[PDB]
């Protein structure tokens, strides 16, 4: 009733539970649907899924899951000087943390329930999501290491393309997602 | 400690509501100075360059004075000039801190 | 108004009219800068970049009296033929703020 | 918590839960600006928030304190309009752009 | 009993009751009397008693009295700041209202009921004391807008005049508030 999660009944059901899906109000605030924060949820089931995932979904599956949750943990890290001194004003790497973590927000996370295609997403289209976003951040650092400035890597023609990418068709996504690695890869060859 | 009622409570209660809005308060004033932080770091750093512009034009200018004539002229010449005396600092009495500007007097043209 | 820079070429400064003093040790400088914030020589002391980095430390515990005598790090002259790395000074001025490598 | 089912297209008019929005989050930093303003001044602000806190201490004198007069809800959305032309333009941003097109001013 | 105003009493008679009064204990450990706390007692008699004012007491009666109300809501608003940040750190006319708001609580509420005169105080006296006090407001804010000094304004030796302005009898007040209010004029005339 209060809104606070010390009282017996928030208590004694996190005890019995084991999965926690903090929805919050600021995000629905901010337009971000669907509304659950990821920094006060929390699961117990990924260690009993591991097998299930490495033979259902893809083998490397929970390794860049642990690189989507490490990325949204720095991200939400340095967000306290990110307010405080601006957003271009940092480094060459942690504004590509922040720009990777705000289309991890946007395009992985967010989801409009409403739509024909975007409703629904299987383990296959989300792991494809995972990999195009990872591929982007992991190569990004090391075209930023060798040769190229912060604005050259993120207006590009891949950055609508990964970012439409959840609007895919489920059958369409096989002939979709190795068209896109391979075009995300040419255009970090090209220039970057 | 106090002795705990139903009234402690809810002054306790006001107490935190108070400092929470503090706590908000504060970092909006931190947010001003730092705009205003970053409003004067680059009128210092174009202030520091006309200096190093007019230190090349200055020690140039010495150089050269001391060398095509002597250094003795110089020398009796710069233990001639007054002292340059009464330069002091004013006030810039500004969140309620008076800093020190400093202004001089120059007797340049006698 | 004082300057702490050069041995010869605070003649220069000298024959701007304003007084100062040069030693070319930097004990003795800071000692007549320590007489200078005793009797202070009229609220402006420039000293030497590549000779004290930091001039400020030493002359705060020393005095903890205000800060009347300002205290600047004044180029030299031979470094000034060079360039003055505006955006490093900046940068460790900014650093010396608020310890973050925040660049403006 | 049951507005969005009682006004829109049809039922009073079509910028209803637009001009709530933007009243709300305007008021809702005139309220901290005038916190802000306690401690700082009136010069070193921006444009924009001193505009806020005319826009707070306007708010508060000519749409909340009705008095007992009636006002219906043309009337009250003329008057929030009215208020809302303190702010600039374009800063109207919960609000899509023929509303502002067609009722600013 | 326990000085708490959550009992089964108080909260059965504050629900009947009209004008409720509360007296507090920290207005009263200094001396400081009557001890009304004004952040937590009210009145509700005073949309009846508009027309009794405007005819027996004054004219701006009520506006005079919402203009008191209202600068001590500013007042209470402003103990935040400066129970928080400090006395500086803040405005020449937030301390201005701040100032003012304590010459309030010392000059018109403060009354001691043991001096012979300041007991028996009927409201042309405090209609005075209240129009004194909003003159010098006015006129002092005016004044700081124009731009000078608080602590050029804080030391006049009329505010000293208004605070001994409730000591003086009922008999001879209104020439005694007339001078105040010729040096109230002639005293920012110099400024």
């Amino acid at each position: 009733p209060g809104g606070d999660m010390s009282e017996p009944v928030t208590q004694s059901t996190l005890r019995i539970v084991g999965a926690f899906w903090r929805l919050d109000a600021s995000l629905a605030f901010r337009r971000h649907f669907p509304a659950i924060n990821w920094n006060g949820s929390y699961s117990l089931f990924t260690s009993a899924l591991d097998p299930w995932y490495r033979e259902n979904v893809a083998e490397d599956y929970p390794e860049l899951r642990d690189a989507i949750s490490e990325l949204l943990q720095r991200e939400a890290g340095l967000q306290e000087i990110v307010q405080l001194v601006g957003p271009d004003a940092l480094q060459d790497a942690e504004r590509l943390v922040i720009e990777v973590g705000r289309i991890i927000r946007e395009d992985f996370l967010q989801q409009n329930a409403y739509h024909e295609v975007d409703a629904y997403c299987s383990m296959k289209k989300a792991y494809g999501i995972m990999k195009m976003i990872l591929a982007f951040y992991k190569e990004a650092e090391a075209a930023i290491k060798r040769g190229v400035s912060i604005d050259e890597i993120l207006q590009l023609p891949v950055l609508e393309r990964i970012g439409r990418a959840r609007y895919v068709s489920e059958e369409e996504f096989p002939a979709y997602f190795e068209e896109a690695m391979k075009e995300i890869q040419g255009a970090f060859k090209a220039l970057a | 400690q106090v002795s705990p009622t139903r009234m402690n409570l809810l002054q306790r209660r006001g107490q935190l509501r108070l400092a929470q809005k503090g706590v908000d308060l504060l970092k909006k004033k931190r947010d001003a100075l730092v705009a205003e932080f970053f409003g004067l770091v680059r009128e210092a750093m174009e202030a520091r360059k006309a200096l190093d512009q007019a230190a090349k034009e200055a020690y140039a200018a010495l150089l050269l004075a001391q060398a095509f004539d002597g250094p003795e002229v110089v020398a009796g010449a710069a233990l001639g000039v007054p002292p340059l005396e009464g330069v002091e600092a004013e006030v810039e009495n500004v969140w309620g801190s008076k800093v020190p500007r400093l202004k001089a007097t120059f007797p340049d043209g006698a | 108004m004082a300057v702490i820079a050069d041995p010869e070429t605070a003649q220069g400064f000298r024959l701007a009219g304003l007084e100062g003093y040069g030693a070319s040790s930097a004990e003795e400088a800071q000692s007549l800068l320590e007489t200078l914030v005793e009797r202070g020589g009229y609220a402006l002391v420039a000293v030497d970049e590549a000779l004290l980095p930091d001039p400020e430390r030493a002359v705060e515990r020393l005095m903890r009296g205000r800060d009347l005598p300002v205290l600047l790090p004044i180029a030299g002259l031979k470094e000034a033929f060079q360039g003055h790395d505006v955006e490093g000074y900046m940068r460790e001025l900014v650093r010396k703020t608020i310890g973050f490598d925040i660049k403006l | 918590r049951l507005m969005n089912n009682g006004v829109g297209k049809g039922k009073t008019r079509e910028d209803h839960k637009q001009v709530s929005d933007q009243l709300y989050s305007a008021y809702a930093n005139g309220v901290d600006i005038r916190k802000l303003v306690a401690i700082i001044g009136e010069d070193a602000l921006t444009e924009n928030d001193r505009r806020y806190l005319q826009f707070a201490d306007a708010f508060e004198r000519f749409f909340i304190n009705q008095g007992q007069q009636n006002r219906s809800i043309e009337e009250s959305l003329q008057i929030a309009w009215a208020l809302l032309s303190m702010l600039p333009q374009g800063e109207l941003k919960r609000i899509s752009k023929d509303h502002i097109g067609k009722y600013y001013g």
